[PDB]
């Protein structure tokens, strides 16, 4: 990586002295030495980058997002700096636009990475760099354009197999999805050991009845991207008890299903009062999770956070549910009332975390035709009685029954997490 | 889009800084 122009070589042996006291970890010197050349040297791509460099680490120090985004600046100013060599150019914006991203500046690391493409047009993962950057702001769109360029000049790119295979399963291509998954695992390339691709790879066979599926689950397991074949979230703790199937005294949460259980027909009578005369509160599902039919949720909670509005259609629902921390807390869960109509079959699927346990409380339970499979074991629902499973195990949901089938669903941190894990985890 | 259900977003968690 040459990072020296022609005056930076005639000054080496200033800045080799400030950046060894940089990796010496004495970085207030090191700042102050960096910034010193740079008052000096106020051109030198390589003083200004030291500096970059040095404020980098010092917001790793203090944890200071503020001082991080000095660093974010100077790496910007290394690049409008005259005779900056091409390695290093690249090397600031790239940290730059990465730094942005953890700051959560996704439209800024989105400049720079349109900076960085232009500027080395040639550079494929650099254009694999910009597809991460638009797939982070939620624009599928033109991350899909993205990697269709970078295919069509390098075909065999397994980052952008992989990036365009995951693009296509969220846009239900799944058919298509699977052999750019497959073969973007399969080439190993740097960015696809990625549990996410695993992830998807398997779900889009299941969907479409390839058998291999889960001999991808294997090997994601074996890859340490799964917890097991059958729990398959990625947004994970370590350590906590994992089964399909939990008894209200295995969790703890004994007062809480009480009081579901006790004041169930209230919770029920709030569900059906918005059914018959607010249903624009219920939202169709939004997931790609269904096969067929029609289910829709009208959530009281999320992230922890309550809905006033959606609150004001279930008063008494929400007032009874505020005196459980243990789920109104829960800021990697939901509660909500979930409708689904015969007809409906909800695809296999997983949750993203294993920090929560999911309540079913029954509402309005049609004799048959309902079922719920978690693992290898199917149950169903009954009108007052609360079922607890752990949906970060692989589960499937039919609904076949002659009318509408209500539940309400309360989730409930693991009750193994520390009252100091369910403060630090961000929401989900 | 949210992970709320399902895994189906690239990311699930916001990016906050430290
Ligand atoms: O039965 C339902 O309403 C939803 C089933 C499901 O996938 C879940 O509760 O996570
Ligand atoms: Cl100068
Ligand atoms: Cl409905
Ligand atoms: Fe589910």
């Amino acid at each position: 990586p040459k990072l020296l122009n022609k005056f930076d070589k005639t000054i080496k042996a200033e800045l080799d002295a400030a950046e060894k006291l940089r990796k010496r970890g004495k970085i207030e010197e090191a700042v102050n030495a960096f910034k010193e050349l740079v008052r000096k040297y106020p051109q030198s791509p390589r003083a200004r980058y030291g500096k970059a460099q040095c404020e980098d680490d010092l917001a790793e120090k203090r944890r200071s997002n503020e001082v991080l985004r000095g660093a974010i600046e100077t790496y910007q100013e290394v690049a409008s700096l005259p005779d900056v060599p091409a390695d290093l150019l690249k090397l600031s914006l790239k940290r730059r636009s990465d730094r942005q991203q953890f700051l959560g500046h996704m439209r800024g690391s989105l400049l720079t990475l349109q900076r960085l493409v232009q500027l080395f047009p040639n550079d494929t993962s650099l254009k694999n760099d910009l597809g991460v950057g638009y797939l982070l702001i939620g624009d599928n769109d033109n991350a899909k354009k993205v990697y269709e360029e970078v295919l069509s000049v390098t075909p065999n790119d397994g980052f952008a197999k992989v990036h365009y295979g995951f693009i296509l399963k969220a846009q239900n291509k799944i058919a298509e999805s699977i052999p750019y998954l497959k073969e973007g695992i399969e080439s190993g390339d740097p960015g696809t050991d990625d549990g996410r691709f695993y992830f998807h790879l398997g779900d889009a066979m299941q969907r479409v009845g390839n058998k291999e599926a889960y001999k991808w689950y294997e090997l994601g397991h074996k890859r340490g991207h799964f917890a097991s074949v059958w729990q398959r979230s990625l947004y994970n703790v370590n350590g906590l008890k994992a089964q399909p199937w939990w008894t209200p005294k295995e969790t703890g949460y004994t007062e809480l299903v009480k009081s579901l259980e006790r004041n169930w027909k209230l919770i029920r009578d709030e569900g059906l009062a918005v059914m018959d005369k607010a249903k624009g509160l219920f939202l169709p599902e939004d997931e790609n999770l269904r096969e067929k039919g029609d289910w829709s949720q009208f959530t009281l909670w999320q992230q922890g956070r309550r809905n006033e509005n959606a609150c004001k259609g279930a008063p008494k629902t929400c007032t009874l549910l505020e005196k459980f921390p243990e789920t109104t807390g829960c800021r990697r869960g939901q509660i909500k009332y979930s409708i689904m109509h015969p007809g409906t079959h909800v695809w296999p699927h997983t949750g993203p975390t294993n920090c929560r346990l999911r309540m079913h409380l029954g509402l309005v339970i049609p004799k048959e035709g309902c079922k719920i499979r978690c693992a290898n074991e199917t149950k169903t629902w009954e009108e007052g009685k609360v079922l607890i499973f752990d949906d970060s195990f692989e589960h499937e949901v039919w609904q076949d029954a002659s009318s509408f089938r209500l539940i309400f669903i309360v989730d409930v941190w693991h009750p193994e997490l520390t009252p100091q894990q369910r403060r630090s985890l961000p929401a989900i | 889009g949210k992970c709320k259900n399902g895994l189906g977003e690239y990311t699930c968690t916001s990016l906050e800084g430290f």
